[PDB]
This record gives C-alpha cells, structure tokens and sequence, in this order.
C-alpha cells in the first residue's frame, strides 16, 4: 500500500494505489482506497483492510448523525478525532492507518494523520508499506504554494515511484481532490503511469 | 502411583485399594482408605491429584445422600454412576477440572451386581472387572487369564491374592498393604487386609 | 500500549533562580525512521506548571487531552484554587501507577517543571509510575549523557539564573544532537517563572564537524 | 568501568577509574585499566576484565617480539591491526573494548576497537558502563590542539562525570599523558570522593576447637 | 523448613525449626513456625512463609468465630477440613503451605496434615518441609507408642536437630510443644547448633 | 545457579607481617548436606597456601592441576613459587578454559619467601587477577563476607589480631547462607610458624 | 515485552533498643547504571511512635506509603485512636498478601514503640510474611549488614562478651559504620543517611554524608 | 532410585547396595548385584543411568586388574579413588558424560579402612558414613543418630538394619532385598542378604 | 548507514554518510565508509563495522598482490569479484555489504554491487539503513550522462535525503571522486549540507 495527501489553498488533493496484497499473492489489483466519510471528507485507507474498512465505516456512521445534530456539513478535524479515538481506543487490536482529509467553511482544505491513534495536521502526509521508499521523493519535490494541478503531479509521481519500488503497492493511481465546489474523483490507469528510470 | 480393582461376580462385587498415601518419596500412612460410601449398597474408589480426589468423591457421596434423604430411597448403582460421569464431564472444559481416576462398584436390587469404571475424560464404561493405575498394567492380563462370569466370591479373593502378590513382586512402588470390600443383596462387608512380609 | 510506535526521545529539565526551564526535540520517530520532525512534545498545562513527555507520542496527546479537560473543568468553578505543579505530578504518578497496575501502560517518560508561592518544582515520572524530584531531570538516553552535563554545573554552582540555565540546556541539545540517534536539531525550550509559561521554538544549536579533518 | 582517551597538540592522554564490579557488588577499589604495550603506547582496558587483561598483555608480547626485529619504536596502526585480526576470529566472545593511544613516527594516534573487530581512528573517544558521561564531557567542551594542562583537566573531568553518573564506575581517576618525549603514567591524578570503624574483638572472643602449629625454621 | 509431630501414651509432641531462607541467604534464622489458635489446638507451618501465615490466621479467626457462634471449642477434625476447604478454593494458584493441625477435642487426641492442594490426612505420625525425610528417620528409628514425656521430648527435638544438620533450608531452634487433655504447653525452645554440639561430645 | 551447587566460602585477609585465609567445611549436593570436614583450602609452600570455593569438582580438579604445574615449576626453576608467580599461573591455567571454564573462585594467601611481606588475590573463573592490600572473598556469600571485612578489618594487625577479625567475619557471613558453614577452618601464615585453627561454628 | 516492576534499589535498617527504635536508610534512587536522584530516602513517617523503611521498586514504594497514610486515617476515623505499631505491621501484612498474585515488590522494615513503651521491629518479605525483631536490614545491602548487625547487636559467635543492650549512642554509630561499609561495596547504596530515632519525646533525624560515586 | 551406603568402622568397611533391576514400572530382577570387585581389599558401588554405570564400572576394573598385572601389586582404595575421580572428571566436559553416582569402600594395610563418596560430577569426599539415591534423604539422619567412630561390626550390621528398615517403612519404591559385604585386612567377606 | 556510487564519462562519483550506530547510541559521527581498496579503486562500507572491515582488508591485500603480480593497476571487475567471492563465501556468518567502484584502463569509471555474495554492474547503486528512504528520488532525480558536477551534487542530495530520514544514518557526508587524473576526496559538513522540507 501507498497513499498521500497533500493540502493547498481552498481545498485537498488526496491519492491512493490499488494493491490489495495477501503476502506475494495480489488479492485485488483495483481497490478503490481513498473512501469517502461525509461529502467533503474522505479518508485513504491502509494497513489491515478488514480494520480500515470497519473503522471507516463505523466513522462514516459517526459522522453521519453528528453532521445531522449539527445542522451543518462536519469539521475535517471531528473526522479526524473519530478516526483518532477508534484507532487509539483499540490500537493493540487494530493494524490499520486512516489518514483523514476534506474541506470546511471555517479552516479550508486541511489533511491529518492519526497513525497508532496520535493527530497531527500535516502539510502533505504519506503512509502503507510504499510511503517507505519516497520519503526523499517528497522531501526533495515538496515546496508550498502549490495549484491543484501541482498537486496532482506531485501525488501521482510519488505514488507511481512507490509502486515501482514497493511489491505490496501497484496497479492504478485512484485520485481525489476535494474543494469547496465539489468532490473531483479520477483514476490514472497503469498505462499511463509516469516513467522514471526503472533499471 | 496409586491402585485400584473391581471383580464383579453373579450376585456380588469385589473390591480393593492400596493405602499408601504417598508425598514426593514418603510413604506418609500405611493405613488410608480409599473408597467412599456412596450408599449401602454402592462403593466409589477413588485415585489421582492429591487434592481432588477427595474434594470430587465427598461432593459426590453428599449429592448422593442428599437424594436419600430427599425422596426416601437411595440411587442405583447406575444412576450413581452416571451423576458420577455428567458432573466430571462438566467440568472437563472449566476453569476447575477435577483429575480424578474412579471405580463405582455396586448392587441393585432389580438389575444385581455392577461395577463401573470411568478415566479423568469421564468415559463411563460398565465392565466385568477393571482395574486404575500402573499396577494395572500388570495385573488386568492375570484377570484375563483366570476369571470366569460365574467366580464364586473366596475364589474371586484367591484371584485378587493373585494379582496383589504381582504388584509385590514386579511393581517398582510398594504398596504392603490393601483394603478389601464385598457388596452383594445385604449391603458393604469389610474383609481381612492383604498386608505382606 | 505494549508496544509503542511514534516515540519521543530525551526531555530535559533543570531549576534556575525563580522560575524552571524544559528542553524536547520536535520528532516523533517511528523507530529508526524520523517520521514526524515538527510535533511539539512540551504541553503548557496551566499558569503554574509545564509538562514535557518521552516515549508514545499517542499515549502523551491522550494525557495532553485528560490534563487539558482537568485544568478546564477546574478553571470552571473560578474559586480561588489551583493545581500546583506538585499536585499535577502526584496526579500523573497515580495515573501512570494506576495504568501499569491493569497492565496497560501509558508508554511514557514525563518531566514536570513549575513554579508557585516561591518555589521551584522539577518533577520526574515513568510508565511504571516511579517518580522523585531533582535539582536537574533528562528522561531517557539523556539520563546517560545530558544528566551528567547538568549536575557537573550544579555541583560547581547549586543555584543558576535563567541565562546561565538556558544556555546549559542549549549545551545539552547539541550534545543529544550529535550522540543521540532518535533526537534532531529541531528543539523547543519552555519556560516558567512567576509571568507564566512561555514556550519558545522551533529552535537549532550551531555544530561543529572540524574534527572530521583528523 | 569508564575508560577514554584524548588527542592534544604534543601528545596524547588517555583516562579511566578504579572501580572493578562483580555483578551489582564493589570487587576492587583501586586497580589499573591503563595498560602497557609499548614505551609510547598505553591502551584502556573495558569489558570482560579477563579478555581486556589477556589481550593486552598478548599484544604488548607482540610488540615487544615486532619491535626487537625490527630494531624500531612501534607503530600505533600496528597495534590496532594485531588487536583487530585477534578479535575479529572469536567473533566477539573475546570480549574486550578497548581505546588505544601513542606517539610514534607519524605523529600522536588515538584508536576506538570494539570486541568484534571493528575500529575507528578519532580526535577523542570513550568506552565502557560510563562512556556516556564522559563522550558528553568531551563533545561538550574539546577543540583541535589541546595545551597538557587543558587535555589532562578535561580528560579528569570525562572520567569524572562516568565516576559520579555511572553505578558500574567508581574511585579514582588513573591517567597516562603520551608526549613525544616518553609518557608520563599519572596513576590517581584525581580522587572525587573523600570512618570511626574500630571493632577490636579480644583474644579468646573466637571458640575454637583444633589447633596445629606448623614451625618453618627458614 | 522441618516440622514434625507424633501421638503417644501422654497425647501429641509437635516440634519445628526456625530458619527462614530466600534463596540460598537466610532471611531469618529465629522465625516462629507455630501458630497457637486456642489452648486446646496449635498448626505448624511449611513452604511460603505468608500463605502459611495468612491462612492459619484465617483459621483461628474462624476458630474464634467459631467458639462465639456455638458455645463451644471447635473440633479438631472440622479446623483442619476447614483449612483444606480454603486450599481447596485457591488451587493451581500456587500457593505453598505444609500444615499440620494438632490438637484435643471430644473425639481425643488429634492430629491433621493439610496440603496446599486440598490433601487432608488423620494419622498418627506426620513430618513436612524440606527436612521431611531427615525427621522421618530419626523420628521413626526411635519411636514407641509407649514412650515417657522426656524421652518423646528427647525424640522430637533429636529429631528435628539431625534434620537441619543436612537439610541447607533448615536450622536456627527446635520449637516444641506438648499437646494434653488440659490443653497444650510450650516445652522449650533449644537451640539447634547447641544440641548438635552435644550430641557429638557424647561419643 | 552453577557455583552454588556445593556451594562453600573462602576469605583472605592482610595484617602486619602476616596474612590469613580460611574457609567453611560443607561439601553438599544443593539441599543435602555430605560431609563437615572437605578441604577448601591447600598448600603451595610453606608460606604459601591456595583457597578454592563454588563447584566441588572444579575445586579438587584446579588444585590438582595447578599442583602438577607447581611442582614442574619448582623442580625446573630450583625454588618456592613467589605469591604473584601463583596468581599468573592460576590466570593462564583458568583462562585456557576461558569457553568452558572451571566454577571456582580461586583466593591465594601467602608471604613473599625472600622478603616476608604479605600478599593476597582472587580470580574469577576466566581467571581475572585482583590484588587487594585488605582482603578477598569468594562463595555464595561473598555479599556476606564482604559486609563483614569492610567493617572488621583494619590495617597493621597482629597475627592474634588478624585471627579474630577473619574468623568472625567468616563465622557469622556463613551463618546467614544456607550452602556454607558445617564449621569454619583458619590458617594464620607467619614468616615463622603456620598456625592452623578450626572454630567451634555453627552445624546447621 | 512489557515488565510492570524494576529494581530501584537502596537499603533499609532498623534497630529496636529498650527505650527507643532507630529506622535508617540510604537516599540514592538508582535504575540499570544510572542515578535517578542523591535525594530519595526510603523512611517515611506514619505516627508519632512509628515510622517505615521501603525499599525496592519504588513504585509500588510511593503507592504503599499513600496506602498506609490513608489506611491510618481511617482507623483515627473509626476507633477515635491513633494505630499501635504493632496494628501497623498487622495491617501491612493484610495489604502485601492482598497483592500476593501481583506483588507489591517492596522490602519493608517498621520500626518505633509498642503499648508497653519499649523499642519494637517488624521485617517484611513482599508478600507480607512477618515477625518482630530486635533488629533487621533490608534491600540492596541487606546480605552485607544482617551478618555484622547479628555479631554486633545479638552478640552471636562470641563467648567472655557480657550481653549489655543497646545504648541510642552505639547503635547511632553502628548504623552509621555499617552504612559506610555498605556504600562502599554495594552500587545501590551511597549518597547519603537518613536516620529516624522513635523515642516517647518523638521523631528526629539525621542526615550523614556517603560516597556519591 | 537405586540406593547405597557404606559404614566405616577402626579396622573395617561395611558396605550394602539394593538388588533391584527397574525398568519403566517393571522390577526386572530381585536379585542384581552393584557392587563390583575391583581388588582384593577394595569394593566398587555403582548407581546412575542404566546402561553408563556398568560401562563405566568395568571400565575401572580392568585398569585396577590392569594395574596389577603390570606391577604386582593392586591400587590402594585413596589411588583407586582418585583414579575413578579423574577418569569421571575427563568426562565431564565432553562427547560422553557418565551419569553415575558411586561409593569405593576398601582397606589399606598402612592407612586403614577408607570409605569413599562421588557423585556424578566426580566431587570426591572421604567419609565415615555416606549414601546414595532417594532412599539417602531417609536414611542419613539415622546414621547421625547411631554411629560412633568405635562401632563394632556386629552393631553396625544392626544399624545399617534401621535404614534399609526405614526404606521398607516409608520409601515409595520396593526394594525388598540387599546386598551386603565388610572389607577388612582379609579382604571382601559376603553375609546374608538382607530380605523382608 | 547510507552509502551511494554513481558512474560517468571517465570515472565515478562515490559518496557515504559517517554515522556508527549502537542501537540508539552514536558510537562515532565522524567515520569515514570509502576506504581504498587499491589507488584508484575504493569501496563503500555498510552493515556490520567490523565484518565491513575485515573484508577491506583482507580485499586490499588480494588486491595489493594481484596488481603486483600484473605488473599493472588490477581491475575493477576483479576487485567486485574479490569482495563477492569473499561476501558469498561466508555470507551466512557476514552481515555488511560492500559497493566497490573504481577506474580502469580498459573499461573506465564503473560501479558493482555486492549484496550477499552476487555480482551486478549499476549506472548506480544505493546501500545501507538510509538507502530505503532515498529510492523514489534516485529513480525521479538520476538521468544518464551527467558530470562530475552533476553526480557529486546528486550523490549529496541523495545522501543528505537519507540522513534526514534515517536515524542510524547521520554526520557529514565524505566524498570520493574516482578519475585518470587520480582521486579527489572532499568533506561536506553537517553546518554545510543541502536543505530540503523538514517538517
Ligand atoms: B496495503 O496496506 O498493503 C493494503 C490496504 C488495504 C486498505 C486494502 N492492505 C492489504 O493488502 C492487506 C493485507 N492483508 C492481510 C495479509 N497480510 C500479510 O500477509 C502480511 C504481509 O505480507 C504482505 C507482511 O509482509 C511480509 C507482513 O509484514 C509486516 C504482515 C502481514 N490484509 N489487507
Ligand atoms: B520453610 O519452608 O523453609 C519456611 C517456613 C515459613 C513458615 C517461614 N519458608 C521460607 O523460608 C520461605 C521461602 N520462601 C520463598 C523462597 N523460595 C526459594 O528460595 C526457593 C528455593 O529455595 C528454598 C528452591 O530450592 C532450590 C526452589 O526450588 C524448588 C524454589 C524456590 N518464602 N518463605
Ligand atoms: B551502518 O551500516 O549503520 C554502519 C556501517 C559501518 C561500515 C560503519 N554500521 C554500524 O553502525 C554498525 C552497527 N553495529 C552493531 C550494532 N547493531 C545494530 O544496531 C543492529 C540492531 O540493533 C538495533 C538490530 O536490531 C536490534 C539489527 O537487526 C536484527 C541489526 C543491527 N556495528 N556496526
Ligand atoms: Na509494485
Ligand atoms: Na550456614
Ligand atoms: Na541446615
Ligand atoms: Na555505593
Ligand atoms: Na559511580
Ligand atoms: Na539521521
């Protein structure tokens, strides 16, 4: 696995790979990781999928109602807090990492990581078994400021370094970018992945 | 470590256990008794874990009085056995499993003689004789070769000599001395204890 | 937690002439990876007192959390009454005490610096809940090479001022720098005296690499 | 045991305490970690006791046989070399950290050399329980050319801050400064820590039994 | 630890040792190894050091209790079966406890050993702890049921005595009672080393 | 735990002019106590004498051994052994097991034969040399005896003086340890006379 | 894997006379080969007549000693009567054995005055095995003093010795000797020397220098 | 499991070894002999593992016999001892540990009656009295209690009657009947096998 | 540890970290890792020190010998096959792997790995703890025919990358440069080390 977000000016761009690996074996090769909780805040799945999949819909449920209570579209950071306590509350059980991003009215595009129940808002974040293998990538190719195209490069690049790298990772990029406007879902084929050196 | 043995007859059972209550390499009495008083005509010979045979037989032999005193009448050798059975297999898969190796020896009135045998797995198992414990190993091929369904009761204890006498002479653990006990129509009958030079 | 992931190094500590100083790097590493290298490890906990934390970075934002709701629940009520930093590291020895006792520790290693009615407080306390207090404090591998540092000075001079303290602690964090593989050369320093706690960062210490010549 | 060594402008010096632990108990209060090799070669002795003392006493042999063939004060590299290829085949269960110092022909040398083999030619360096507080001492305060004075007064603060800090150190700071002309063995160059006692039991207090006397005659 | 006890003519001698040992170092060289419930009943004690003080403490208070609850001294048989009931209900916990419970009731003389795992054994003659075997020997070597109140005495504190001789986990005193019909009295409290002493200037 | 299998205690001590070295009487196998008189203790001259507590064995076979070397010594060199001679011949004899070692605990005590001065050491079981100017323990209660010596011994004591210290300081660490004690036996090495006592100790 | 206890160290001491109870400790706090604190003594004041040396993993230690505090408020609370020293070491035994699954692993000494006004000893195990005593030590040095305090204070292997007690002048300087001795040899012991002395009249202590190494 | 022990008297060694042969829970042979003849005025105890104690046993025999073949005169039991010691000590630390645990009783013209003890570790230890296996915890303490260094044959056959007695009162195991033999300045003397 | 080799026009770049790690302990942040195998053949340490080491040497006297009994510089093929047939030898008691690069006559600036005994000639190469960190920048940074220049400012980003990264990875960065005209070592700082996103 491999997943990223990356956060920019009214909005997030938000990228996943396809792998769902069972040791050498490749169990599913299009699996769609980057789910969404509410309308405008998704959360990009990783590690035990039977883990990351009920915590995403058990937040998804969560988020649901609080959103109807409210009267209003929920806070990135309450997605990020529900996420967070289910992951802390049973960290020995679980093995997943729920990266959560979206959009507010009050604070905007915004990403957080809740690896082994801690938050933290990050610029970018990456996480899975290919995050490994392009923490010089993103260190070496981020700087702020960035477009959503910009963004979308730089996500589909180290995501597509990874999954040349890292077996658990491959198949297809899956690709969101959530802003104020809507939810922009695509989906960069293993065709037409962009080439590095691979020798 | 220790022994028991049943020999049923036509109209009669025979038992017997040793009477060393053993400790680590001490012989620390000469003279216990095994068997426990179930009913007038029934007997419960008990071995195994220091702690639990005892504590398993007397929960036993009080439920068993209980029903005496409850209804009037005491409980068959078979029904006995079984409430042996059914309160050893409940605890098998508990916090609290009772290792316990037993012969239910008894009479009925109606279906006559019986004697019962029944591992710590709580396999209950009707037998014309049986024997517990490694000197069991030895002495259930000497019963092999010289019983008979109809062995009259001073026989049976020459055949019983016979397998005791074994145990003296090949078993690696001592047990001098044995209690012995017949059950028939009038009920529990003590006998002379086999002691040894 | 049985085994922790993002882990904090060293905290240090020291006591200084009407108020306390705390020293922590900004990384949070997931083993030999540094992970997150901008994540504050110091907590202001009230006026009066200040709390930095080694080990998980989850099982210190989880007390960061219940600390931060019991000076709010007591801020409530407004009568004239305060956790003082001592209070605050017997509560923390009975919570860490409380949680190795059902066998689920808090992954922790905490310094507690405070001042109040005069006096200044420097308060140790582990997972286990073994705690003590200390002219200086350095928590984890900074037990073995800032600790000794800190009472060479304070053998020589007992009673430091908030400059002499300050550029102690910055002597320190170069130390860890260079001999501490989980420390980096993002650092906060925190601060208290009678105005309050103010916690100053991100800061780096200036190296030196002229004896790679030799 | 906090042994190190420091690197100065006319020579080199070399640190360690006096405490020697068996277990979480004080066997020794004074002994010497600092050992002979050659005239200007000392070396540190860390570790298993017996395998810091074997190795040394080998290796000093060694250079006592390398150094009448070859009618030549010994070189420090040599050392290094012979200690290296020795421990690296017992693969670490010799098991003996050591720091080695000297002046030779190519100027002053100072060496780390752990107990599987490996080495590290350095400027200052420290070993053992305590070598914590004392690598602390060093990078807190060393510069390039050294006086005498100041290498001896921070190489005794070193050693000092393992003394104090560490549980397994203890005593005295033993020292050998290495100058160009000789070295200069300086056993107890410092002593950090300062009783009534008097239990005189009288004559016959002691029950005894037998009693031989064995005259000797010379 | 060596604890022993034996019935003769003139009712129980119980005799133990002193010696407290945490390993291989004596933790104590003067513990005593007797609890005194009532006048009319003792337990001696073997293994851990507070399992066998907690739960023969919680005996006599259900001894005492007892004794308020029906106006009478409990029996000799039902405080050792209601000592085993407690072990009974704490097995496989690992505790370790070696009593015997010695006393006198309507029944007579009595005499109990109880076990940490639930073994509960009427018997004339019972010895417990490490110097178990040792005891044994000396004890049944010189036994008669006939013996006179100073050679049962002389028996018992042998007994025990050439038991810490050999057993490494037993020494220090030899702590004797004397159960009777009047209740119990406290015979002497010699020491061990001393008596060894003795016994060897005697050849 | 290996060295406490048989168990025992050794001790050397310093006074002026003369040094002593004593020891417990137990042989046993773990609980079991075998016999009260099994020597610890043995002469490697006259002024000159080796202690060896832990595993039995090991105790009997490193005196053997280290007494097939020594007489090979003193027939080749033409001489008594000098004290620090012994210690190296100890350290290389144990260290040559250095991967399979013998359990002992060696403790040596003598005077120098030309100029009378005393000397004492122990050794680990890699044969580790430690000279002491005071004193040296070795058994499973060595935290015993050492409490005892840090308290009793003083310097420049008379051989009666020396004989009290080292004898208390043995008689009552042996009494708080289980696998020491059966008796006490002391030799008091003078340039003169040797002077063997044993104690009237504990046999329990 | 996760150990919920460590060894922290120290040693404890107490000595009971005819009209007094000394209760001593070392101050060094230690874990592995590091010093934690130099200002960490293990004695700990419970009433007027009685106080407690702890020692171990220090823990439990604290925790223990808040038990204790807490546990002698609440007999104050129900009796109308501060607790005698031998209600203390009573009740102690009670708690540590409440914990005998999951062991306080605390080496505890009490000393102070019983109701008929002399000196009065109660040593520990973990578990809460006790006994009174004229004297005990406990904790990292316990091997090293225990045989020096069974010659010197119960006059044991010695003969033409007259068996005089214990002055609060010799027993002062005993405990300071032996604790000398033991910061010598033992790592875990050093820096300095509380000492309580219980008499009628009340609590005092000391505080002699150690070696800091 | 086996059981040993040996009596030394002024001018005599009384000696006894059981006779049971275990396997598994079997007693295959009531009458097994472990004592084994090493010299005239010398007797070998041997009990351990199975097949290691007769191996090891006659392996010492024959270099005893050896011995005095070569020479014309057999082993002391001091020289026989040690001897059987350093044999057992080789082994220690290596491919082929014998696990036996032995008494050599014997008597030598100059030095007397001499009892020896060894366990498998090969620890050797002179003694006036000692034993071997489970049935030695038993029996020790009544050997303590009645054994003087002046104790007469005849009395010492009675005392050595109390321990195999006590074997037979309270040790698990059967053990019915002994060997017995005294070694003096005549050599090796058999006497009545002490049955029940 | 991060060690880096890269190849070009002529000869090679070959660059290393200087941290010796002893779990969380820095034993020594100063140890240089390209020690020379022969006068225009060096090699890059990594894994076990004193493994890493006792190889070197044993290489450079192999080396050494060989290049006397040529009469003649040896090879950097033979000097790759000298460290693999010793590394594959006891690969089961060893635990380092050993990068040799160099100059030839023949065959010019050429760069081999030896990962456990095999044998593979790299445009480049990357080895140690810090290398796993550093693959997606190497595969999105290298391009073929660089410069010196080039691949002395690209074995330092890399490097650099890594030690932010890596713990077991830190110190100053050593420098060899590997020609015809002979071998260029330089030291780039801790104080001088290139900047990138560190948050
Ligand atoms: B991704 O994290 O790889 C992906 C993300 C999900 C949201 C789809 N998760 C999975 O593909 C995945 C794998 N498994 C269970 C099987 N796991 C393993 O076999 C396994 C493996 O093998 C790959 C390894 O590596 C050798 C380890 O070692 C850490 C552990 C488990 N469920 N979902
Ligand atoms: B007595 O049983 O010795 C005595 C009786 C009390 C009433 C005071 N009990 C104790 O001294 C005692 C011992 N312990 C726990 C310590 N146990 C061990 O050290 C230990 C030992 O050594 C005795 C051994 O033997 C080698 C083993 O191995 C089986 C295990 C533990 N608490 N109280
Ligand atoms: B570099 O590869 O880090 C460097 C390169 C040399 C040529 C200088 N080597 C070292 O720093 C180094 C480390 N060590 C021995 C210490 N071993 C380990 O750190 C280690 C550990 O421990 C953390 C572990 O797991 C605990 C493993 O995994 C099994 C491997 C190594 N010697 N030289
Ligand atoms: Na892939
Ligand atoms: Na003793
Ligand atoms: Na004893
Ligand atoms: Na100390
Ligand atoms: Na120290
Ligand atoms: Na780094």
């Amino acid at each position: 696995t491999t997943i990223m977000a990356v956060e920019f000016d009214g909005g997030v761009v938000m990228g996943s790979d396809s792998r769902v690996s069972a040791g050498e074996a490749v169990v599913n090769r299009v699996f769609d990781k980057l789910s969404p909780l509410h309308e405008r805040i998704y959360c990009a799945l990783s590690g035990s999928a039977a883990d990351a999949q009920a915590v995403a819909d058990m937040a998804a449920y969560q988020l649901e109602l609080h959103g109807i209570e409210l009267e209003e579209p929920p806070l990135v950071l309450a997605a990020a807090n529900v996420v967070r306590n289910i992951s802390y509350k049973y960290r020995e059980d679980l093995s997943a990492h729920l990266m959560v991003a979206g959009w507010d009215q009050r604070e905007g595009g915004q990403v957080y990581g809740t690896l082994g129940g801690m938050l933290t808002r990050q610029p970018f974040a990456i996480g899975g078994s290919g995050s490994t293998f392009i923490y010089g990538y993103v260190d070496a190719a981020y700087k702020p400021g960035m477009s959503p195209e910009e963004c979308r490069r730089f996500t589909t690049d180290a995501i597509a370094l990874a999954m040349s790298r890292d077996g658990s990772s491959g198949g297809v990029i899956y690709l969101v970018t959530i802003t104020a406007a809507g939810v922009d879902h695509r989906v960069i084929l293993g065709n037409e992945l962009p080439k590095f050196y691979d020798e | 470590m220790e022994y028991l043995i049943g020999i049923q007859g036509p109209d009669y059972v025979l038992v017997a256990s040793d009477r060393v209550a053993a400790s680590n390499i001490v012989q620390m009495k000469d003279d216990h008794d095994k068997m426990f008083k179930m009913s007038e005509k029934i007997l419960l010979l008990c071995v195994g874990e220091a702690g639990d045979t005892v504590q398993f037989a007397e929960y036993i032999q009080k439920n068993v009085q209980l029903y005496k005193m409850r209804n009037g009448y005491e409980l068959s050798p078979t029904a006995a056995a079984n409430f042996t059975r059914r309160n050893l297999a409940d605890c098998l898969r508990s916090r609290t499993p009772y290792h316990v190796n037993l012969l239910l020896a008894g009479y009925d009135e109606h279906e006559g003689p019986a004697l019962y045998y029944m591992d710590y797995l709580a396999a209950l198992a009707k037998a014309p004789f049986a024997a517990h414990g490694y000197g069991a190993f030895l002495t259930l091929s000497i019963l092999d070769r010289y019983y008979t369904p109809t062995i009259s009761r001073e026989r049976a204890v020459e055949l019983l000599r016979k397998c005791l006498e074994e145990l003296q002479k090949r078993f690696i653990l001592n047990l001098p001395t044995f209690s012995v006990r017949i059950i028939d129509k009038n009920g529990i009958h003590d006998l002379d204890n086999i002691s040894f030079p | 937690t049985q085994n922790p992931m993002v882990t904090g190094t060293s905290v240090l500590g020291v006591k200084f002439e009407g108020g306390v100083v705390i020293a922590a790097d900004m990384l949070g590493s997931y083993g030999s990876l540094a992970r997150f290298r901008n994540i504050s490890r110091i907590m202001r906990v009230n006026n009066s007192t200040m709390l930095g934390a080694s080990g998980d970075y989850a099982d210190f934002q989880y007390l960061k959390q219940v600390l931060g709701q019991m000076v709010i629940d007591e801020e409530l009520l407004g009568d004239g009454h305060s956790y003082s930093p001592r209070a605050i590291h017997s509560w923390l020895t009975r919570a860490m005490y409380s949680r190795r006792s059902k066998m689920n520790p808090l992954w922790n290693t905490m310094v507690i610096g405070g001042y109040a009615d005069g006096e200044s407080f420097l308060g140790y306390v582990d997972m286990l809940g073994v705690a003590y207090e200390a002219p200086s404090l350095a928590t984890g591998y900074g037990a073995y090479l800032a600790q000794p540092l800190l009472r060479e000075v304070l053998e020589k001079q007992p009673v430091l001022s908030q400059t002499e303290a300050r550029d102690l602690v910055e002597r320190c964090m170069r130390v860890l720098y260079y001999r501490d593989a989980r420390s980096y050369n993002r650092f906060q320093i925190a601060t208290v005296t009678e105005k309050g706690v103010e916690i100053e960062g991100p800061l780096s210490t200036e190296t030196n690499w002229d004896i790679a010549h030799m | 045991t906090t042994i190190a060594g420091l690197v100065f402008q006319d020579g080199v010096i070399l640190g360690a305490d006096t405490r020697a632990t068996n277990d979480s108990v004080v066997a020794d209060k004074s002994c010497e970690k600092i050992h002979f090799i050659a005239p200007k070669i000392y070396c540190c002795g860390a570790g298993v006791a017996a395998d810091a003392e074997m190795t040394t006493r080998m290796v000093a042999s060694k250079m006592e046989l390398h150094a009448l063939s070859t009618g030549r004060e010994p070189r420090v590299a040599t050392v290094t070399r012979i200690l290296r290829q020795t421990l690296f085949r017992y693969q670490g269960h010799v098991g003996a950290s050591l720091i080695v110092g000297g002046v030779d022909l190519t100027g002053p040398q100072l060496y780390g050399v752990h107990p599987h083999g490996s080495y590290s030619r350095l400027p200052f360096t420290a070993l053992g329980s305590g070598q914590d507080a004392a690598l602390a001492v060093l990078e807190d305060r060393f510069q390039p050319n050294m006086t005498l004075e100041a290498a001896q007064g921070l190489l005794v603060e070193a050693v000092t801050a393992g003394i104090l800090g560490d549980l397994g150190s203890g005593g005295n700071v033993d020292a050998c400064v290495i100058t160009k002309t000789g070295a200069k063995l300086l056993r107890t160059l410092s002593s950090p820590t300062e009783r009534s006692g008097r239990y005189h039991f009288v004559p016959g207090t002691t029950a005894v039994l037998t009693q031989t006397v064995k005259p000797l005659t010379l | 630890t060596t604890t022993l006890a034996f019935k003769f003519q003139h009712g129980v001698i119980a005799a133990v040792d002193s010696r407290a040992s945490a390993g291989s170092y004596i933790s104590a060289l003067r513990v005593n190894k007797v609890i005194e419930i009532n006048p009319y009943l003792l337990g001696t004690m073997s293994g851990c050091a507070a399992d066998c003080q907690y739960w023969e403490r919680l005996l006599a208070k259900e001894c005492r209790l007892y004794y308020l609850r029906n106006g009478e001294r409990i029996s000799v048989s039902a405080a050792s079966k209601l000592l085993s009931n407690m072990m009974c209900q704490y097995r496989g916990m690992g505790l370790s406890m070696g009593s015997m419970i010695c006393g006198w009731d309507k029944k007579g003389p009595g005499l109990y050993y109880v076990d940490e795992h639930g073994t509960r054994l009427s018997g004339n003659m019972f010895s417990t702890g490490s110097g178990n075997t040792y005891a044994y020997g000396v004890m049944d070597s010189g036994y008669r049921p006939n013996l006179s109140p100073e050679e049962a005495y002389d028996l018992g504190r042998r007994a025990i005595a050439y038991a810490t001789h050999r057993d490494s986990y037993s020494g220090g005193v030899v702590n004797m009672y004397h159960m009777k019909e009047d209740g119990w009295v406290k015979v002497e409290s010699t020491d061990v080393s001393d008596l060894l002493h003795q016994y060897r200037e005697a050849n | 735990s290996i060295m406490s299998y048989n168990g025992g205690a050794v001790m050397a001590m310093k006074g002026k002019n003369c040094v002593a070295i004593a020891a417990d009487r137990r042989f046993g196998i773990q609980a079991q106590m075998v016999t009260t008189d099994f020597q610890k203790i043995f002469p490697m001259g006259d002024r000159l004498y080796i202690g060896l507590a832990g595993l039995a064995t090991d105790v009997q076979t490193v005196a053997q051994r280290l007494k097939f070397r020594l007489n090979l010594y003193e027939l080749k060199e033409g001489r008594q052994i000098k004290p620090y001679t012994l210690m190296s011949m100890v350290a290389n004899l144990l260290y040559e097991k250095r991967f399979g070692p013998y359990y002992t605990e060696p403790v040596i005590a003598g005077l120098d034969p030309k100029t009378f001065k005393p000397f004492i050491c122990s050794l680990d079981l890699i044969g580790c040399p430690m000279v002491t100017d005071d004193f040296v323990v070795s058994g499973t209660c060595a935290e015993q005896m050492y409490g005892m010596c840090e308290s009793l011994w003083e310097p420049n004591m008379d051989p009666d003086h020396l004989f009290e210290t080292i004898s208390q300081a043995m008689l009552n660490a042996v009494d708080r340890d289980a696998v020491s004690g059966m008796g006490v036996i002391v030799h008091i090495i003078e340039k003169d006379k040797i002077t063997t006592r044993t104690l009237k100790a504990r046999m329990d | 894997r996760f150990s919920p206890y460590v060894f922290n160290g120290g040693t404890i001491l107490a000595i009971a006379g005819e009209d007094f109870a000394i209760v001593a400790s070392d101050t060094r706090l230690s874990e592995g080969f590091s010093i934690h604190t130099r200002d960490s003594p293990k004695c700990y004041k419970l009433t007027d007549k009685t106080v407690i040396g702890c020692s171990g993993f220090h823990g439990d230690c604290l925790t223990l000693t808040k038990i204790i505090e807490a546990r002698l408020k609440m007999y104050k609370h129900s009796n109308n009567k501060a607790m005698t020293t031998g209600a203390i070491a009573a009740m102690l035994s009670t708690i540590l054995y409440s914990r005998r699954f999951f062991p306080y692993y605390v080496y505890n000494i009490i000393g102070g005055l019983d109701e008929e006004g002399k000196g009065a000893v109660y040593s520990f195990d973990p578990v809460g095995s006790y006994q009174r005593d004229s004297f005990k030590a406990g904790g990292s040095a316990s091997a090293m003093l225990q045989p020096l305090l069974d010659n010197q204070v119960g006059f044991k292997n010695m003969q033409n010795v007259e068996h005089v007690p214990l002055s609060l002048d010799r027993a002062m300087r005993l405990v300071k000797d032996v604790f000398i001795s033991a910061a010598e040899r033992d790592v875990y012991t050093g820096d300095a020397l509380r000492i309580c002395i219980v008499t009628k009249e009340g609590i005092r202590e000391e505080t002699v220098s150690l070696r800091k190494d």
